[PDB]
């Protein structure tokens, strides 16, 4: 029993079908996600994949920013979250200028100059608005004790 | 007529397929083992054998292991992406060592390396001393 | 006939002086003769690289066993100067009477230009150098007591050199083995494995047990050295080893019977540290040696010869093959059998992996009478075992390039695991890189972030123990596991293998010997730079190994060999790919590595172990404890370490230390002086050479030999050359000076 | 890319085109040496500015010298 | 590292980084428009002596500074 | 008050001005007139 | 087959310090500045392999290759040139009851096959046309 | 005897023994003249 074959049974392409690569839990996984699931609008692609990433940013700044034992730390830690995706959108419309160009035809393609500023846009909303559900829930802790 | 190969990671990218390939073909008379540029070892075919690379180098590296196993019926062609392709090598049907009456002279200089013109003379000119 | 038999050519090669005068003999290319400078060093170069002297793998093979035959002698001769040195030029008998007070000599200087101020007052009316290599200590374990000993043993390893080189010349000249006997690994193996290993720690156990126990108890005891039985005595006065150990009286007797229990009396397992030398006991040593013994002269019989009954490696190894693997380990046996680079490789490796053991091991349980004491001996053994082994590991891997572009062969390597491998090594080399980025920028950013923090004035920001604290909670779970082991999963031991795991505190002499080594964020730290050290070490060198024959940039790099400059300055520029390079590349991240972990433990124990501890419980260890709050900053290492503990070195002058002094400088300026080799061209120093070969012209003279400047492949190796001795030198001096004021 | 000039003190010697990794010189018919034949370079666009060619000949000076330049995809040599 | 390591070891590995950003998942969605190559052999050289020069003149700087004005200032 | 402007003006200048620069000279050198 | 689609490209030499486009041009025709991967059912390159199921390994898929029918008339395009100098020497080395140049080529390659007659001396063909 | 005169005549060997030699002599020199930093 051989588990690792030459992909798509090409000899000669540079990848291997391995258990990782190619195996019904990783297809699967990877089919249903946001970025490559069918019939998901460029907006809402992002608004997942947004409300996915801004939930578990507002960690790392919350309990080991510089002002973490104050009582104001879970707001400092929202806006730098805030300030962080700032940083990210701007970085993904830098690049849809470059990749994409300046005018577009073919639409609903992810990859297309229209297509990636909803995706953007998504995603600002989604990551704002997923820190700041974090930030309601993060205010009140509960411990699930009957 | 693929050669048998398992595969590896050290195949063809996506260059490949966007901007350029390429492929090498020869006959074979028996069934051997070879090492392919890429990595790895394979096993020729009884006969037509044809195998694809991203450069033109790695398809040369191999024509010259076949020397050894005294094949010389090698063909390297360039397909690009719409399916169009180039024969490069042998050119004329004849190894480029081997002197071959037809083929004309191509970026000659008829002096000695010496007496190329001096980089001052050619100022604000555009050209090189080595082109002048 | 018999599978394994003895095949040997008389007379193969005639013995004359008539080769020795025809420098590069052995090439074919050099033998023409010199034309340029490159020539001299090429002879130089290629002298023991057999496999390009001959095609023969016979010849090969001859030369290598007769090679080696030669390095036996000369390590016989280095011993026996040692104790002959020991034996004339020592302190030794002082040093046996009083071994705390009396510093070990065992060289002294000539009285030639104020040189004599090298030799120290050690002590025992006695003035030398302080020696550090622990002879000392091992001679009173085996038992010597006398000097007169020590030189007769310098006279056997004397003898011993003769034969070697004896053996040498007669195996190579008047009785050379065929290729077919050197190809017989199985028997080889029974035989390394039984009678070098197994039948060797059983005679020296018999040593330890019939001479070296009853001695040193009759040490330990008080008894004076001249009033201590000599060796023979106790062989045969059995009544005189019965009052020692009171079951030598029963005899033998026991042994033939399954009464192995009578013999507890010297075949114990105590474990820990004897109280009085701070030493492991020697009777376990010796139930130690006799146990390995069994077990290796056990192992030898696993290999058939030419009685059926054993296993065949072939077998055994083609057998082991998986789903995710192909044909397995097929042609694994061919290949260790024909190559002598990839049976190096292994063999190399593991030899430098076991120095590295050694030196961890042999410090948490100090095998020798005096010397946890000792601490110059301490640091200096821990060092120098932990550099062999450095280099020998690199080493592996370069003989393992040189096998991938000298002897593999595609045809005989289908589907295996070693084609396998070649085949997704783009994968492995990717996955290392990341493995590597990643450590090196979370463990090193540790450091930054805390000296940023501290200077800032925000040290409550700071990964301490006393901050946000990163505690070794695995680490620290296994010493509790060793703690409680004597009594509960070792139930018959009676104390912990080492006190470092816990326990009590050992002294000797007023000072601590071992003390349990306690774990906190620096040791995470510093542990986890460790792996980042040893991970990119990794990285160049299989990266060389698994892109020696070939890669994406330059696909033909087989022809070009192992060993080549470049391919050119195309492709973007080719420069340092060949698989030498990497070797060359992997040394510099091998100092690195080891430097660091020898000025953790250097620091490390100055600070919480080494020390005093006073008649009631005081402890005072040299440095203050100071390593937990300074060694989690940059600025700690260069303040609390370096530039306080240089203090002797610069200090030195004036003073039996002096020698450290000049050294410590000396190394410097060689460091630097390499840097011109590794920083320029071969280009820049030819031309120089033009303009001064034109006075010697302009003046009527000038070399046939035509001088030329040094080949790039040979500067980047003067380079490397001169860079680690700088770089070892000065630590060594650093070190070795240090230590001395210490103990 | 890369250009690559032959002068006239060839030899026909052939050693150049038989060390190019990537065929950018061939043997042509000549009357100016004894060997009847000298170098050209008809596909510089492959050159990769290795300088094999350059240590392979025999003249007192190159007679075959490769003046690097502009950089391509072929060029720079990359698969990728 | 500039001065001493040359550029060949450098672009192998950098090739081995390509073919991990296109074959893995997610990141395939972001690609480059310059190909990534190992900086040149000059480059290096003028890279490493700046970095050199820098440290060179900055660690001398705080020394005279901190030297003379922890002590008499 | 002037004395706000160290607190106004250093972040502009430390952040603002130097990421959208950066981002121009990106757009500029990725573009093909 | 155009023999000069590669020719063809966007590369413009520069002045100084370039080679030219050489025999095959420098780069080639299509730009490799395209896309990433794109969701299921969705294409990003042009003319791209659909990823089916698996998108993300789409480029992995093939779509460019070399029909070995097709192989062979690429052979003799690129080469008619050379044959032509070939039959013309032969011919003018007085044929043995010639006929036409292209006649004589068929007879000449219907033998000899044609890459052997791209490698044979016009005096082996002379020789070999004796008949 | 020949040959082995040739191998002593090699230029490593002849080195060693020349700085040999001189090395001593100038040990000897300073081991009977000791402390000098001028012609007195
Ligand atoms: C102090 C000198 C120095 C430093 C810092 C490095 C740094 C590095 N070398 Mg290197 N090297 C040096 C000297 C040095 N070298 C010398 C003298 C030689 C000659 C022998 C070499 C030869 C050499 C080879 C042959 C190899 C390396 C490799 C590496 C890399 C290891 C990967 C890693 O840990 O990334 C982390 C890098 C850091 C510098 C960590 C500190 C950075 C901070 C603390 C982390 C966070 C910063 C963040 C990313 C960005 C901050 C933003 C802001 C600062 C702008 C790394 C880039 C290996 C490599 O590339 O493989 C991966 C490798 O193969 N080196
Ligand atoms: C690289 C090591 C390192 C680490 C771990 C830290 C850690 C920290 N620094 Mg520090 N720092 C460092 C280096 C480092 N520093 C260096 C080199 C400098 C000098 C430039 C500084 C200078 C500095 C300053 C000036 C300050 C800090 C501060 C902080 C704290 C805030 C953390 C924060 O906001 O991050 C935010 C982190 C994120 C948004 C992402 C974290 C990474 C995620 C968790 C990775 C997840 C990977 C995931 C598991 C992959 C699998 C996913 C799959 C399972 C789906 C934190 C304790 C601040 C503080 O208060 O100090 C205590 C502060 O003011 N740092
Ligand atoms: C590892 C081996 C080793 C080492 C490093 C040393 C080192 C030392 N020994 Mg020692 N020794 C050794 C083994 C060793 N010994 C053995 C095995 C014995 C037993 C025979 C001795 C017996 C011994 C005595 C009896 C004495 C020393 C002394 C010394 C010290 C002075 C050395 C000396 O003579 O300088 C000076 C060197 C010379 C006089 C030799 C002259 C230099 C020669 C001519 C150069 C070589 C010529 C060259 C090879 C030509 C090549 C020809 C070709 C055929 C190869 C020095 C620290 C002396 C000492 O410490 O006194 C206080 C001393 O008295 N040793
Ligand atoms: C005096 C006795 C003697 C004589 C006359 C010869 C003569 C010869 N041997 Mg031989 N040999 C001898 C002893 C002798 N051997 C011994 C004892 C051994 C075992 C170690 C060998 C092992 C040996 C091998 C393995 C080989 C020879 C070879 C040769 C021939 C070439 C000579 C050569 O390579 O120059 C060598 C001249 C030297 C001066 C080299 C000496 C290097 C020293 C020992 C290094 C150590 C010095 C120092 C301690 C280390 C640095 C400090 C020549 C016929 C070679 C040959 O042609 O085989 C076909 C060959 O391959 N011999
Ligand atoms: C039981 C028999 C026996 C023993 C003891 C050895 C021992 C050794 N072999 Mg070995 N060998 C054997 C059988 C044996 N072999 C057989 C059967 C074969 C053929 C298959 C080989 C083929 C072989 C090769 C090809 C090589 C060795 C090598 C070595 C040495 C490895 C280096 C080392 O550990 O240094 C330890 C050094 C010592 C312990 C010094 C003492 C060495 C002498 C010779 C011990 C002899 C016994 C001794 C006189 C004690 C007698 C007991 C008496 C006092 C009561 C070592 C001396 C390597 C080597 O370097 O050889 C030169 C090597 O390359 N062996
Ligand atoms: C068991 C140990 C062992 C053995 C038997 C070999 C054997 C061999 N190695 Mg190898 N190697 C080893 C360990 C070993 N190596 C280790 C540990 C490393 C890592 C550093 C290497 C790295 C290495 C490389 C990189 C290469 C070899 C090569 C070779 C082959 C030819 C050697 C040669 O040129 O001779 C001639 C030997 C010399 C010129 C060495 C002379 C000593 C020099 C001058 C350094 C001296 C330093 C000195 C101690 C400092 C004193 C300071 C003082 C002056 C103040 C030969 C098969 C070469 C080859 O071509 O293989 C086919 C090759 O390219 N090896
Ligand atoms: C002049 C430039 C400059 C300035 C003004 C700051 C200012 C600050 N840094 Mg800093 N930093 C700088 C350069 C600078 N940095 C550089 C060059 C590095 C790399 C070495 C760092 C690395 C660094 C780390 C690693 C950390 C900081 C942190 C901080 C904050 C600590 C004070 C505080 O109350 O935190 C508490 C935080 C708040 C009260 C939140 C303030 C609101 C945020 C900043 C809004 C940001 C929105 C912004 C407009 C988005 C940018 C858009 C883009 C187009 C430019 C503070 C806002 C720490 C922090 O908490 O980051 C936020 C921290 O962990 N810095
Ligand atoms: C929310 C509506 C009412 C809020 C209110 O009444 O304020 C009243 C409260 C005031 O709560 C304040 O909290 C501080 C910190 O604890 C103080 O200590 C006091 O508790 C208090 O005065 O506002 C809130 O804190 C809750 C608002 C949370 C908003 C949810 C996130 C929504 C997304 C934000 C990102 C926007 C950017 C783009 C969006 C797409
Ligand atoms: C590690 C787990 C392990 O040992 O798996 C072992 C796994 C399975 O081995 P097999 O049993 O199929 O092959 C058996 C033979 O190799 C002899 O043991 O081999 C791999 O594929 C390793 C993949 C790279 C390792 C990933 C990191
Ligand atoms: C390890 C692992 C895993 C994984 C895990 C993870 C990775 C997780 C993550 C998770 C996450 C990461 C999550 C997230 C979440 C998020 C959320 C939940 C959000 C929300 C939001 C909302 C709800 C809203 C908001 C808003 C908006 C939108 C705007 C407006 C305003 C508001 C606010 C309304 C598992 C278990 C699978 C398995 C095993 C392996
Ligand atoms: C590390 C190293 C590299 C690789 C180093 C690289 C690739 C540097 C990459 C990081 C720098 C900081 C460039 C990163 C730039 C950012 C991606 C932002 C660019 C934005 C543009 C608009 C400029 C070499 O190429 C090299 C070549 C020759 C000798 C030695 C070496 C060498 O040591
Ligand atoms: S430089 Fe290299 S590619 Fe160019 S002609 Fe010379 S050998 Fe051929």
């Amino acid at each position: 029993a051989n588990f690792i074959k030459p992909y798509n049974d090409d000899p000669f392409v540079g990848h291997l079908a391995t258990p990782i690569t190619s195996s019904s839990l990783t297809r699967a996984l990877l089919k249903n996600l946001p970025a490559y699931r069918f019939g998901l609008t460029p907006l809402l692609r992002g608004l997942e994949i947004g409300l996915a990433h801004g939930y578990f940013l507002i960690g790392p700044f919350a309990q080991l920013g510089p002002l973490r034992n104050s009582d104001i730390g879970l707001l400092a830690g929202f806006l730098s979250t805030i300030g962080l995706i700032l940083i990210l959108t701007l970085g993904l419309t830098i690049y849809g200028a470059a990749a994409f160009g300046q005018e577009k035809s073919n639409g609903s393609e992810l990859q297309t100059k229209k297509s990636w500023d909803q995706f953007k846009g998504g995603f600002f909303v989604g990551a704002c608005g997923s820190a700041g559900f974090a930030f309601i829930c993060l205010s009140s802790i509960p411990t699930f004790a009957l | 007529p693929f050669p048998t190969f398992g595969g590896s990671t050290g195949g063809w990218l996506r260059a490949a397929e966007v901007e350029e390939k390429y492929a090498i073909t020869w006959t074979s008379t028996k069934e051997q083992i070879f090492e392919m540029p890429t990595g790895g070892a394979a096993i020729m075919r009884n006969g037509e054998n044809l195998l694809y690379l991203a450069r033109k180098e790695q398809c040369l590296a191999l024509s010259t292991q076949l020397r050894t196993f005294k094949i010389n019926d090698y063909k390297i062609y360039r397909i690009f992406p719409s399916g169009e392709v180039q024969y490069l090598h042998p050119k004329d049907g004849v190894f480029p060592e081997k002197v071959n009456p037809g083929r004309t002279s191509v970026n000659s200089r008829g002096f000695s390396i010496g007496k190329n013109p001096n980089p001052a003379s050619i100022k604000f000119s555009g050209i090189t001393t080595y082109e002048s | 006939s018999k599978n394994v038999q003895v095949f040997v050519e008389k007379d193969a090669v005639e013995t004359s002086f008539a080769k020795w005068a025809q420098p590069g003999h052995f090439s074919r290319t050099l033998a023409k003769g010199p034309k340029t400078t490159t020539w001299i060093w090429n002879l130089h170069a290629d002298a023991h690289d057999f496999d390009s002297q001959t095609s023969s793998l016979e010849e090969v093979s001859r030369k290598i066993f007769s090679a080696h035959f030669g390095q036996l002698a000369i390590i016989f001769l280095w011993i026996s100067g040692m104790h002959f040195h020991g034996a004339y030029f020592s302190n030794y008998s002082a040093w046996l009477t009083d071994p705390i007070s009396i510093k070990q000599s065992s060289q002294v200087v000539w009285p030639i230009v104020g040189q004599e101020i090298l030799n120290a007052d050690v002590g025992g009316n006695f003035q030398g150098i302080q020696t550090t290599s622990g002879w000392f200590q091992m001679w009173r374990a085996e038992g010597i007591t006398s000097e007169v000993e020590l030189y007769w043993t310098a006279i056997g390893g004397l003898a011993m050199s003769a034969i070697m080189l004896f053996a040498g010349w007669f195996h190579y000249h008047k009785a050379a083995p065929k290729l077919e006997w050197f190809q017989n690994a199985e028997s080889m193996m029974n035989h390394h494995l039984a009678g070098l290993l197994g039948l060797g720690c059983l005679s020296w156990s018999g040593h330890q047990i019939h001479i070296a126990l009853p001695i040193n108890k009759l040490l330990d005891a008080g008894v004076s050295p001249q009033e201590i039985p000599l060796p023979h005595e106790f062989l045969i006065n059995r009544d005189l080893m019965a009052q020692l150990y009171p079951s030598f009286s029963k005899g033998l007797a026991p042994f033939f019977g399954g009464n192995w229990g009578e013999y507890s009396d010297f075949l114990t397992f105590k474990g820990g540290l004897n109280p009085v030398t701070g030493g492991l006991w020697l009777s376990d040593i010796a139930h130690h040696h006799l146990a390995l013994s069994v077990l290796f002269i056990i192992a030898g019989h696993m290999y058939r010869t030419n009685w059926g009954i054993g296993h065949n490696m072939k077998e055994i190894l083609e057998a082991h093959k998986g789903p995710f693997t192909g044909e397995g380990h097929k042609g694994l046996y061919e290949i260790l059998t024909t190559s002598w680079h990839a049976q190096l490789a292994i063999n190399l490796a593991m030899m430098g992996s076991l120095s590295i053991i050694v030196a961890h091991h042999m410090y948490a349980m100090p095998p020798y009478p005096y010397l946890a004491t000792d601490y110059a001996t301490q640091l200096s053994l821990f060092t120098h075992h932990m550099w062999i082994g450095g280099f020998c590991v690199v080493g592996g891997a370069a003989h393992g390039a040189i096998f991938m572009v000298r002897d593999y062969t595609p045809a005989n390597n289908y589907n295996n695991l070693l084609d396998r491998v070649l085949r997704h090594r783009d994968a492995i080399i990717s996955h290392l890189n990341w493995v590597c980025i990643f450590l090196g920028c979370h463990a090193f950013g540790f450091y930054i972030h805390n000296d940023t923090m501290r200077a800032l004035g925000r040290p409550q920001d700071m990964f301490s123990d006393k901050a946000i604290q990163l505690q070794p909670i695995f680490a620290q779970w296994i010493q509790n596991i060793h703690l409680l082991a004597p009594g509960t999963t070792a139930p018959n031991a009676l104390a912990t293998t080492s006190y470092a795991f816990g326990g009590d505190v050992i002294e000797v002499g007023g000072k601590i010997a071992m003390m349990p080594i306690k774990l906190g964020t620096a040791d995470f730290m510093v542990h986890h730079i460790h792996a980042f050290t040893i991970h990119v070490t990794v990285l160049i060198l299989l990266k060389g190994v698994l892109y020696a024959r070939s890669s994406k940039l330059i696909p033909d790099k087989a022809n070009l060999g192992f060993r080549f400059p470049c391919d050119g300055p195309g492709r973007g520029g080719t420069c340092q790919s060949s698989s030498w390079d990497h070797v060359f590349l992997g040394l510099f991240w091998m100092y690195n590595s080891i430097s660091v972990v020898i000025f953790h433990f250097s620091w490390k124990m100055q600070s919480d172990v080494w020390g005093t501890i006073t008649p009631d419980g005081a402890i005072s260890h040299i440095t203050g404890g100071n390593f937990a709050q300074s060694s989690i900053t940059i600025n700690g290492w260069l303040r609390d370490f370096l530039w306080s503990q240089a203090s002797q070195v610069i200090q030195s002058y004036g003073s039996a230390s002096s020698a450290y002094g000049l050294i410590f400088l000396g190394a410097h300026f060689i460091w630097a002086f390499s840097l011109m080799f590794l920083f320029s061209g071969r280009g820049y120093w030819q031309e120089l050479i033009e303009s001064i070969v034109w006075a010697h012209n302009k003046l009527n003279f000038a070399p046939t030999i035509q001088p030329r400047a040094l080949s790039i492949t040979q500067g980047r190796a003067v380079g490397l050359a001169h860079y680690l001795l700088g770089g070892i030198g000065t630590t060594w001096a650093f070190f070795l000076a240090r230590a001395i004021s210490i103990t | 890319s890369h250009t690559v000039k032959i002068y006239d003190t060839c030899i026909g010697c052939t050693q150049c085109v038989r060390a190019c990794p990537t065929d950018v010189l061939e043997m042509v018919p000549w009357d100016g040496c004894k060997s009847g034949q000298i170098a050209s370079s008809p596909r510089v666009e492959d050159c990769v500015g290795c300088k094999r060619c350059e240590t392979a000949c025999p003249t007192d000076f190159l007679s075959v010298r490769v003046y690097l330049g502009a950089e391509t995809t072929r060029s720079l040599g990359l698969a990728y | 590292m500039f001065l001493i390591s040359w550029r060949g070891y450098w672009q192998e590995l950098i090739e081995t980084l390509v073919w991990a950003h296109e074959r893995t998942p997610l990141a395939n969605l972001i690609r480059w428009r310059d190909k990534p190559v190992a900086l040149s052999i000059v480059q290096a050289r003028l890279v490493g002596l700046v970095h050199f020069s820098v440290g060179y003149i900055l660690t001398y700087a705080a020394f005279v500074i901190a030297s003379t004005s922890g002590k008499f200032a | 008050a002037a004395s706000f402007l160290p607190s106004i003006l250093v972040p502009l200048v430390g952040l603002i001005f130097p990421a959208f620069s950066m981002a121009l000279f990106f757009l500029y050198v990725q573009t093909d007139d | 087959v155009d023999l000069d689609y590669g020719m063809k490209n966007s590369y413009v030499p520069a002045t100084g310090g370039d080679g030219g486009q050489g025999q095959f041009g420098a780069q080639s025709p299509n730009d490799w500045r395209v896309a990433g991967t794109s969701p299921v059912g969705e294409t990003s390159y042009a003319g791209a392999a659909d990823g089916g199921e698996e998108p993300w390994f789409a480029e992995a898929i093939s779509t460019v290759s070399l029909d070995l029918q097709k192989a062979d008339e690429t052979l003799k395009a690129f080469t008619k040139d050379a044959a032509a100098f070939k039959i013309e020497e032969f011919a003018a080395e007085k044929p043995y009851g010639f006929t036409s140049s292209d006649a004589a080529m068929e007879e000449l390659v219907g033998k000899l096959g044609y890459s052997k007659f791209l490698e044979m001396s016009t005096k082996q063909l002379m020789k070999t046309w004796g008949t | 005897m020949n040959d082995f005169q040739k191998y002593l005549s090699t230029a490593p060997v002849l080195l060693t023994l020349w700085m040999t030699f001189t090395a001593g002599f100038i040990i000897e020199v300073n081991r009977f003249f000791p402390d000098m930093l001028g012609l007195y």
